[PDB]
RNA sequence: CUUGCUUCUUUGCUGACGAGUGGCGGACGGGUGAGUAAUGUCUGGGAAACUGCCUGAUGGAGGGGGAUAACUACUGGAAACGGUAGCUAAUACCGCAUAACGUCGCAAGACCAAAGAGGGGGACCUUCGGGCCUCUUGCCAUCGGAUGUGCCCAGAUGGGAUUAGCUAGUAGGUGGGGUAACGGCUCACCUAGGCGACGAUCCCUAGCUGGUCUGAGAGGAUGACCAGCCACACUGGAACUGAGACACGGUCCAGACUCCUACGGGAGGCAGCAGUGGGGAAUAUUGCACAAUGGGCGCAAGCCUGAUGCAGCCAUGCCGCGUGUAUGAAGAAGGCCUUCGGGUUGUAAAGUACUUUCAGCGGGGAGGAAGGGAGUAAAGUUAAUACCUUUGCUCAUUGACGUUACCCGCAGAAGAAGCACCGGCUAACUCCGUGCCAGCAGCCGCGGUAAUACGGAGGGUGCAAGCGUUAAUCGGAAUUACUGGG
């Protein structure tokens, strides 16, 4: 079962999240088909905070990606008309 | 060891007889044809070949044989059928 | 009438101390009998008890006088008093040293006079040898037939029951039938006329030459009761539980440096008593005997230590299950746990749940040096480097490094040094070090004085330092001279005497 | 980390005037300058290729207060760069937030100026900054904030800043103490003396 | 007995829930590199394939039966752990109907499956068990997509020729069987082939790689931590269940080692997290919590997670800060040298004026927090303003770290500096004590009564909470020369 969730880079204290496309019974930091985008929790307002390529995730949910909850409020956060 | 989950063992013991017998009686009528085909007789032969192939893909629907070794059980004992035939 | 004290009314501390060659291994092993539970002297053995009525508690103890440093603490600990003092022995200086232990405290005892398979002097005699020699009162209730083998009866007086005896029954529980009347002549049959009319004159002397029981006098310890019985014959020793049930009361507030602190609190009082000379099977734990009276446990408790102010979460706690370390349970309070330390709590270190206040215990006392360690087999120091260290942080145990990197001293305050090197034969123990003459006289006097003034006194002698168990430096202790000039030299200290 | 020894007993090392005992005083002569670098100072040594290299070395270290593993990897930061080695190891020893501090004049020697970063003074662009190392970006503003303005430790030590050359790549408000970076300093601008050329061939082995 | 205040037997009728049947997970996560020189890994292709959980499309989901655990009565065994005789349910099991682009077959033709549950309710109908209407979810069959796994070929991936012949299921073919699938994968027959000096067979060693260190580059060693694959789970072998294991915390057999026994028989496998014995010069805590991520199950709430997020220890490595700053000559006391004039330690110390970074104490205090629960409104759905999905919106909130990062205040320079070297290489000099003795040393080497080389004193130099020694790799070493030697 393919998904689409986050990886936990970073040091300690200091995360980093990686939003990639990887099956479900490989590791966290494992083997992944393909990145898109990233996010940092830790990203207070400046130059950049968030990018997010929407082609490679509307694609990965035409063939049946799972979407997580924290990918999924990404989703929200990166809104359609807004 | 002590599982709270070894009850996955005894009820595969519950699969090993049951199962397998069914694959038991399967093979048997399969090698009920190979004596017609030690015995010569055509009619025989189409007679067990009609008794063996709906219990055969019977087999092959619940889950034990894989339709492609019964496939090609149906296959080439067709072929001898219709080679001695 | 919450349950929660009700129980702790049904906890009880009975811990056994007596004369050496006086019987408590054989008394402990057969009052594990009567509970469905199953050189000398060297272990402590805690018995928590599956016990019907209650579940008062056992902790054995080392009987001699370079022994029994363990039970100058453990007394403290325990809030009843068993003695066992024997005919032959009788009144000694062991006796008298364990009564001016407990007169201090005020502790109820309950004696109890053993071997009655062997020769045995008249009763009036021996009551007349406790009452001179102890200045202290008694009131007997029993006393078995005649002199030598011919003990083989109890004649109750406040329980009026006349129990008889059978030869032979150390290893098996059996029971010997009941005869209920005081002047029965059927008694007199079965035991023996004259025998039986001199036991009637002598409880009849007991009835005109004694008092009757006390409640309120048995607390303070006055007027304290006797019984009578053998170890082994598997009888005198059966009326004891009945005895233990109803003589001892509430186990006592203990006092702290504010004011004595109930049975009824919370804020788990259980300091370390003992660092005992463990056996190894795979682990150390040292061992964590304490005084939790105070406060029903729970299984995820997070303990505070108090002299080194930290939070410490401690889940694991052996109950004292029939002597083997039992599975992680929780109690009722009133009992005594044991815990996995390795080198953090020494001696007497409180614990409280914000009460940074101290008791008033530690009553160790300064040793007497004996010879060495010089490392017979010299492979593998470590052994010793490490499990010495080990044994270091005990109270029998003191180790003294010098400077020069041989010769270490191992610290006794007794005399008997063949505890260690019995325990030098363990798993983690393979080094011999045999013994002999070699003069080192009086105790190394411990003391480490205040900050920029002990460093000229490092400075002066530094070749006349010695490093301690727990990073100490005493002085050095050869004569009463250097000591005189120790003192000589002012070493202005915020003492703490860690004996 | 810092030397906090004999600051005058290195420029007698040296020979030249390494600015470590600067102070409010002019130039003193009250050491023994070029004479006396210790006991044995009559004496005139072989003076070799390695020897001006090293001394080269430690005259450039204790003129900025950088010891040797920090300024191998400030040599490190100045091969990577563009043009040629020596002008951008200048660069980044110029670059420090303790010698823009001295070249603003905030602090009589550069030891007294690295303890007026250190101890919560000296902020850029509205973001203090208590370690020297810190590596100064072109076009920022650099300032005293209002709890460490001015206790006299700064003021006697500015007239100091009038006696200086006052170089050109940095401007000073002298009325708020408010001082203002600009670009990057060029090689013939700064103290005309000191010799990079040794320092990259010492390094280049 | 304060007669609706309390005491209390029945009662699965609810919220929920030991044990049992069943579904899924246990094949992921975690640990080690023992074995392995190609059955492994990497690079690049390929077909003779499978694929639960995810998802798209098209149809079905009709009608029945028999057992069984749990539960009862007896009974074997100390325990582990059952046996006999009955009762019962299911999404457990098995037939019957029914099929298509599904399986076989050149076609005609033959055969192949299931399972229902939860929420709300208008009319009708209620033997008052409920049907019925709607929504959600689950099941069966096919075509697919992605993922992961299985399989084949080429190249590359250590040394030894003091290893030159190796192979008999061996090499290939035909036919039978077997595998999700090609396949000597396995059997019957036929021929004598196949590999090899461009290192076949044998021995030793070794997990492979992306990468790490060094080196201008080419190269050399390594691959410990992060990550992918492979192999292993005290040793060996074997199969079942399951889509996926020929299986870490599954089964059986044989062997070794601890433990119990009532001695009839059984329990166990830390190369998991912790922790222990032994080895070694050398390596940690028997800690907190699912707060966040991920994994498993469940519609969801909730449960588990020694992965993880952390906490404790170790200067093991890197980085930063401090141990005061300015001023201060009688150029004080003491030590060392001396040509005994004086110099050095030395602005160093004492004194004076400020400051308190970091520790100690006392108070505020983020962020890692998204979600989830209750209530309300709107839009879908439907007969339905009822149930359910989604979005705003109101309330109570979810932190082990945590006595948190960070900020403010109190006090007092107050608590905080060592290690190597000094003949050259390579940074730095004298005096005293022995005397080819004690001794130093990485190489030239010193010490034989005037030692800048041993030991001590003073001083200087270098690094700095680290400093020296030892061990390993590379460079210098073009002293392995392919770049680049004779
Ligand atoms: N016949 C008989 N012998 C007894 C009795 N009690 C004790 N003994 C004997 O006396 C000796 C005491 O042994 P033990 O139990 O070790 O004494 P102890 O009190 O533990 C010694 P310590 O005081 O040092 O702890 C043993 O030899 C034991 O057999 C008794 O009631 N009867």
């Amino acid at each position: 079962m393919v998904t689409i969730r986050l990886a936990r880079h970073g040091a300690k204290k200091r995360p980093f999240y990686q939003v990639v496309v990887a099956d479900s019974r490989n590791a966290r930091n494992g083997r992944f088909i393909e990145r898109v985008g990233f996010f940092n929790p830790i990203a207070s307002e400046k130059e950049e905070g968030t990018r997010l390529d929407l082609d490679r995730i509307a694609h990965w949910v035409g063939q049946g990606a799972t979407i997580s909850d924290r990918v999924a409020a990404l989703i929200k956060e990166v809104n359609k008309a807004a | 060891n002590i599982k709270s989950a070894k009850k996955r063992a005894i009820q595969s013991e519950k699969a090993r007889k049951h199962n397998a017998s069914r694959r038991s009686m399967m093979r048997t009528f399969i090698k009920k044809v190979y004596a017609a085909i030690e015995a010569g007789d055509k009619a025989a032969a189409q007679k067990a070949f009609n008794e063996m192939q709906p219990i055969v893909d019977r087999q092959a629907a619940k889950g034990l044989i894989h339709k492609n070794k019964a496939a090609r059980h149906k296959a080439n004992l067709t072929a001898q059928i219709n080679k001695l035939a | 009438l919450s349950p929660y004290l009700q129980e702790v009314a049904k906890r009880r501390t009975f811990a056994i101390i007596s004369h050496p060659d006086a019987g408590k291994t054989t008394i402990t092993e057969k009052v594990l009998l009567f509970g469905q539970a199953i050189g000398i002297s060297i272990t402590t053995s805690v018995m928590q008890f599956p016990y019907h009525d209650c579940l008062v508690n056992l902790l054995d103890t080392p009987g001699h006088e370079d022994f029994s440093e363990d039970t100058y603490r453990t007394l403290t600990a325990v809030d009843c008093c068993l003695m066992v003092i024997d005919a032959a022995k009788g009144v000694e200086d062991r006796t008298r040293k364990l009564m001016e232990v407990t007169r201090l405290r005020d502790t109820p005892i309950l004696t109890f006079m053993n071997k009655l398979d062997r020769d045995i002097r008249d009763p009036m005699e021996l009551l007349d040898e406790v009452e001179n020699e102890l200045k202290i009162g008694c009131a007997p209730i029993t006393w078995p037939i005649g002199c030598g083998k011919l003990f083989k009866g109890v004649y109750h007086l406040y329980k009026d029951e006349t129990y008889l005896y059978q030869s032979g029954k150390g290893h098996t529980i059996q029971e010997v039938r009941i005869v209920k009347g005081l002047n029965n002549p059927d008694l007199d049959a079965a035991v023996g006329e004259d025998l039986a009319q001199q036991l009637r004159d002598e409880l009849e002397l007991v009835k005109g030459a004694s008092n009757e029981f006390d409640k309120e006098l048995f607390l303070a310890g006055e007027i304290t009761p006797v019984f009578f019985g053998t170890a082994l014959g598997n009888f005198g020793v059966d009326h004891m539980l009945d005895g233990l049930v109803e003589w001892a009361p509430a186990p006592m507030p203990r006092q702290t440096d504010t004011r004595t602190v109930e049975a009824s609190e919370d804020k788990f009082t259980g300091f370390v008593f003992k660092i005992q000379a463990n056996m190894d099977p795979k682990h150390r734990d040292r061992v964590a005997f304490m005084r939790v009276v105070s406060g029903k446990y729970e299984k995820g408790m997070k303990l505070r230590q108090v002299r080194t102010a930290k939070d410490v979460v401690i889940s694991d706690a052996l109950t004292f299950m029939a002597g083997d370390r039992s599975h992680v349970e929780e109690a009722y309070p009133g009992d005594i746990l044991g815990l996995h330390n390795h080198g953090t709590i020494q001696i007497g270190d409180t614990f409280t749940q914000g009460e940074m206040m101290k008791f008033t215990g530690i009553p160790n006392f300064a040793p007497e040096l004996f010879r060495r360690i010089r490392l017979k087999d010299p492979l593998k120091q470590k052994q010793l480097l490490k499990g010495l260290v080990q044994l270091s942080e005990e109270g029998a145990v003191q180790v003294f490094r010098p400077i020069s990197n041989n010769d270490l001293i191992v610290g006794a305050v007794g005399v008997l040094q063949f505890d260690v090197v019995v325990a030098r034969l363990k798993s983690e123990y393979n080094v011999e070090a045999v013994y002999e003459s070699v003069n080192v006289a009086t105790a190394r006097w411990v003391e480490c004085a205040d900050a920029k003034k002990f460093e000229e006194f490092k400075r002066k002698n530094e070749s006349q330092l010695a490093l301690d168990g727990g990073d100490n430096l005493a002085y050095i202790a050869t004569s009463m001279v250097n000591l005189r000039l120790a003192q000589e030299r002012y070493p202005d200290v915020q003492f703490h005497q860690t004996r | 980390a810092r030397y906090l020894g004999p600051k005058l007993k290195l420029s007698r090392r040296e020979g030249t005037d390494l600015f470590l005992k600067s102070g409010v005083r002019a130039i003193d002569t009250k050491c023994k300058i070029e004479q006396a670098p210790g006991q044995h100072g009559a004496r005139k040594p072989r003076l070799s290729d390695y020897g001006v290299q090293l001394r080269e070395k430690q005259k450039v270290r204790r003129i900025y207060g950088v010891l040797e593993r920090q300024f191998r990897n400030y040599y490190k930061e100045a091969a990577r760069l563009k043009g040629n080695t020596g002008e951008n190891l200048l660069a980044l020893l110029e670059g420090r937030l303790d010698n823009v501090v001295y070249r603003m004049g905030f602090g009589a020697t550069r030891a007294e100026a690295r303890q007026l970063v250190s101890h919560k003074a000296i902020m850029v662009n509205g973001r203090v900054v208590n370690i020297a190392s810190y590596q100064v970006s072109p076009n920022d503003v650099v300032s005293i904030r209002e709890k460490a303005k001015k206790q006299s430790r700064v003021k006697a030590a500015l007239e100091l800043a009038e006696q200086r050359e006052k170089p050109t790549w940095l401007e000073v408000d002298a009325g708020k103490m408010e001082g203002t970076f600009k670009r990057k300093p060029e090689r013939s601008d700064l103290s005309a003396d000191i010799n990079e050329h040794l320092i990259v061939e010492l390094y280049s082995k």
